């Protein structure tokens, strides 16, 4: 029902970044609020996080060359 | 709306805009949370993007791709005022950004690169004339900053024609684009 | 003194300490300016170091080297109080950091790595006992955080023994070291 | 009389980083104060910046392996 990217992408990435900023900058509340915002978005509209990832990759691929 | 980092407005903002049709509320939530988190920890968005692409095994040169993506309008920095001068400001800003974004596709061929550089100069002076014309404070400071970044970009071109490092040109062009966006946002919020 | 990022206190702080003999004033100025600039833009110090090494053509894996450099005491986090409990706290913190810093030199050999892991466990429980003993608020929170990072480090060990990525172990060990330093600094500033 | 690293290392690196943070975080005053702090240190004690670079490299090299 929900997006796959929530556990495969969002969780580990945001974990890494959370630890990255917690032991440097110090403030990680808004970061966690963003990670949770993915969840709230998913609850409001199942699959939208996957669509976000798809749109991201589509955009970066459209404007990448060699 | 506030001035944010380039990865946010050039990569994520269009994604949020496209998610509008699927669900407006969720898109707005994600957008706001991204802005806030980026404000709390500058460079967050770029890292999120990079790690995502890394995990999906999508290999790109991010600065170059960023340069290409920065061509697109930033809706929140677009002046909504109907008067000809402001719309002309939007137009000239857009033109400069669009021509600067052509650099990666052209830099390997010397001829087309020189033509591109000519067009860039033209766009810069057009935007300059428009900016100085609109002046009817912080605006002047942003204008001076813009000129400074133009000059810096030129110096970068010289250095490139010396050593041949494209990445420096890409970075400088990104800086100039960001300063253009800053000009528009400053004009919009005063 | 305030809690700062690991590149600062593990790489630059000793450098400042060594520059003391040459000229105390200049060393203090550089130190303070580094702390302030790092506070303004977190991650600045790491970038300065990386770009410096890059320009001098010194090739290193920075996380591993950071792990090795993090063994050294941070003078500003050392408790000056003469009472046995606090000095024991300094000692146990130091012991844990020293054993955690041995990981890069040992991780390739399974036997010595397992022995190192044993010693790490021992150091962790020693520091835990000392911390809980000293308790005569935020301290308890930092203790819980320390335990959490210990557990996380263990999980990282498991995952390593699964896939064989050393970098994750290095990062986790750095996190635990930073949390140890945080424990001492918290005890020192209350 | 002064250190070599002031023009070869400090200036370009701090330029790059200044532009990096000016167009993201926004605050670059303390960064510039640090770059200048190198100069003040040099004025207080000629050669100390070079010694800083030497100590840095020495430290990272001592604790680097293969």
């Amino acid at each position: 029902e929900f997006s796959q990217c929530l556990s495969t992408l969002v969780r580990p990435v945001f974990g890494e970044l959370k630890e990255k900023h917690k032991q440097s900058g110090g403030s990680v509340g808004a970061l966690e609020e963003l990670e949770n915002a993915f969840s709230l978005a998913e609850e409001s509209c199942p699959g939208i996080s996957d669509k976000l990832m798809v749109h991201l990759v589509e955009r970066v691929q459209r404007f990448s060359h060699n | 709306t506030s001035m944010v980092s380039m990865p946010l407005y050039a990569v994520m903002y269009p994604v949020f805009n496209e998610l509008e049709r699927v669900n407006l509320s969720a898109a707005q939530t994600l957008r706001a949370a991204f802005i806030k988190a980026e404000k709390e920890n500058p460079g967050l968005t770029q890292d999120i993007i990079m790690k995502i692409l890394e995990k999906k095994s999508v290999e790109v040169n991010f600065t170059e791709s960023l340069l290409r993506m920065a061509a697109d309008d930033v809706e929140e920095y677009m002046i909504e005022r109907p008067e000809p001068e402001f719309q002309d400001l939007n137009e000239k800003a857009r033109a400069l950004k669009q021509i600067l974004s052509k650099i990666p596709d052209e830099i390997n061929d010397r001829v087309r690169f020189l033509q591109t550089i000519k067009d860039i100069a033209s766009a810069i002076k057009e935007l300059l004339d428009t900016v100085n014309n609109v002046f009817k404070r912080a605006l002047e400071h942003q204008k001076k900053e813009f000129v400074k970044y133009s000059k810096s970009f030129s110096d970068t071109l010289k250095t490139y024609f010396k050593d041949g490092k494209a990445i420096n040109v890409f970075v400088s062009a990104n800086r100039l684009i960001h300063q253009t966006n800053l000009i528009l946002q400053t004009f919009k919020t005063v």
